[PDB]
């Protein structure tokens, strides 16, 4: 239950929460109502989980893109500002929080990514992405790098991916057709290729995250980064001589950041909706409230016209809005959660070399579409979707079901799909439903094959082929040999994701050599797996998932 | 052997992984 007579507010950890707490202080002075500001990790995910049970904060801040999904889930109160109040904010900021014709949140501020550069290293920053390699080469000669930014969140890579023609959905005539998706298209491929080539050529590192990029920039090690207005405070503290400017072009077209409007929604389960409204309209959305938050971490271009006017001469804000005009306002529709998850997965897979750029985008769009059109809304529907595609691939090739060359790609894609959706729905992998599905293929497709091992009669890459061949062998072996012939309590034979483990007696630590799947695995080091005193494979207590110890493979 | 994936995914080694 949410407690009545106070306000709990959630906001992300990169924003000015200390400044927002000072606004809370003013509210409590006047009204006696205590305002607590929190910044949980993964709050955009945590909000719908706790609010679904009628719990959570009274007020949730995020960019507007997540809010339609929240509204669809019944988690948000419709807000009711009057005409006089609406007039105090820019019409286009209201449009960002308008979903099915209703206002679902209060708009706070317009955010867009810019190119941030170190004037002491690079007084004339590059106008194009194409000149960044040669520039990095020069800088590396001096112990510096050209560019570091957060590669882990697709927000930061989308500007490049969109530049030459990637898009989420197109807003035409007031509507979004969620069947027309621009993730798997030539322009997205060109921009993602360019990003991947930067990594291949060691101009960037696939592991770079927010904290690493911020620290490299703020220490003077990298001449450029990509970030939003919230980041300028820490730069100021570091005393780097920086400029904020237009993002580089790609193939002669602007980088297109996805523009967010920091927004504040009211939990449908709050017993304090009136207090929340008062706080938001009469304390936060005033020149004085917004100043308090902005002084802590810059907001960007605020939605309140009076304060936006006061700050409009900041060249950093001007740069922010020039980038915003080149990009596109994010949709607020429910499909955004799946869109972002898709782009994240594509980028991670392509940047690591796990998939080609073409395969990464193609799979990302396929699995996103499954959610966008409502076919897949949970793991049970996901598994049905993965199986149905697999069946469609296997049915016409029946005479070749025992030929690894014909079935390897369908079988690998089956696992990619089952595992994608497990991660998506916060489940482990392997898991019992996915295992049931894999056993089913062994039963209906592979039962006439003479061998436990896969055998022959585009193909998978080296690593994937090694993993999938081992997987197939493992399931076939379980099918062959269900029985335990010895007396006693035994863990059963099992596939852990990477390796097959024989049945063993309760209270055994089984050992095998590290698999030769990865260039950074030592195939002379050991993998261990514990079969507990009750005959159950050990589960890691941090996750409660059955867990093999690969920690020594990698050292 | 350079045709193998470079880096084992850390997430699969973590307590959340395999
Ligand atoms: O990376 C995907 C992520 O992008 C946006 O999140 C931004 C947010 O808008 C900014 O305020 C800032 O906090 O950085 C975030 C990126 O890490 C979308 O708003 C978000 O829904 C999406 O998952």
């Amino acid at each position: 239950k949410i407690e009545e007579g106070k306000l709990v507010i959630w906001i992300n950890g990169d924003k000015g929460y200390n400044g927002l707490a000072e606004v809370g202080k003013k509210f409590e002075k006047d009204t006696g109502i205590k305002v607590t500001v929190e910044h949980p990790d993964k709050l955009e995910e945590k909000f719908p989980q706790v609010a679904a049970t009628g719990d959570g904060p009274d007020i949730i801040f995020w960019a507007h893109d997540r809010f339609g999904g929240y509204a669809q889930s019944g988690l948000l109160a419709e807000i009711t500002p009057d005409k006089a109040f609406q007039d105090k904010l820019y019409p286009f900021t209201w449009d960002a929080v308008r979903y099915n014709g209703k206002l679902i949140a209060y708009p706070i501020a317009v955010e867009a990514l810019s190119l941030i550069y170190n004037k002491d290293l690079l007084p004339n920053p590059p106008k194009t992405w194409e000149e960044i390699p040669a520039l990095d080469k020069e800088l590396k000669a001096k112990g510096k790098s050209a560019l570091m930014f957060n590669l882990q969140e697709p927000y930061f890579t989308w500007p490049l991916i969109a530049a030459d023609g990637g898009y989420a959905f197109k807003y035409e005539n007031g509507k979004y057709d969620i069947k027309d998706v621009g993730v798997d298209n030539a322009g997205a491929k060109a921009g993602l290729t360019f990003l991947v080539d930067l990594i291949k050529n060691k101009h960037m590192n696939a592991d770079t995250d927010y904290s690493i990029a911020e620290a490299a920039f703020n220490k003077g090690e990298t001449a450029m980064t990509i970030n939003g207005p919230w980041a300028w405070s820490n730069i100021d503290t570091s005393k780097v001589n920086y400029g904020v400017t237009v993002l580089p072009t790609f193939k002669g077209q602007p980088s297109k950041p996805f523009v967010g409007v920091l927004s504040a929604g009211i939990n449908a389960a709050s017993p304090n909706k009136e207090l929340a409204k008062e706080f938001l309209e009469n304390y936060l959305l005033t020149d004085e409230g917004l100043e308090a938050v902005n002084k802590d971490k810059p907001l960007g271009a605020v939605a309140l016209k009076s304060y936006e006017e006061e700050l409009a001469k900041d060249p950093r804000i001007a740069a922010t809005m020039e980038n915003a005009q080149k990009g596109e306002i994010m949709p607020n529709i429910p499909q955004m959660s799946a869109f972002w998850y898709a782009v994240r997965t594509a980028v991670i897979n392509a940047a690591s070399g796990r998939q080609t750029v073409d395969e990464a985008l193609k799979d990302a769009q396929t699995n996103a579409a499954a959610e966008f059109g409502g076919t897949v809304k949970n793991y049970e529907t996901a598994v049905q979707f993965c199986w149905n595609h697999y069946k469609d691939q296997m049915d016409p090739i029946e005479k070749d079901w025992c030929d690894w060359a014909m079935i390897s790609r369908p079988y690998s894609t089956l696992r990619d799909c089952l595992e994608h959706f497990a991660e998506r729905f916060d489940l482990g992998f392997p898991n019992p439903l996915a295992e049931r599905i894999i056993f089913e293929t062994h039963q209906i497709h592979f039962a006439n094959c003479s061998l436990v091992q896969p055998t022959f009669s585009i193909q998978l890459g080296v690593t994937r082929n090694k993993i999938m061949t081992a997987q197939y062998e493992c399931y076939q072996k379980i099918m062959q040999d269900p029985i335990q012939q010895a007396e006693g309590v035994y863990c059963n034979r099992t596939w852990d994701g990477w390796l097959c483990w024989n049945d063993v007696a309760a209270g055994t630590e089984s050992m095998q050599l590290c698999p030769d799947y990865f260039q950074d695995f030592d195939p002379s080091e050991k993998v261990t797996k514990i079969c507990d005193q009750d005959g159950n494979w050990f589960r890691h207590p941090a996750s409660n998932r059955t867990w093999t110890n690969y920690t020594q493979c990698n050292v | 052997d350079k045709d193998k994936d470079n880096v084992a995914p850390r997430s699969k080694i973590s307590p959340q992984g395999y």
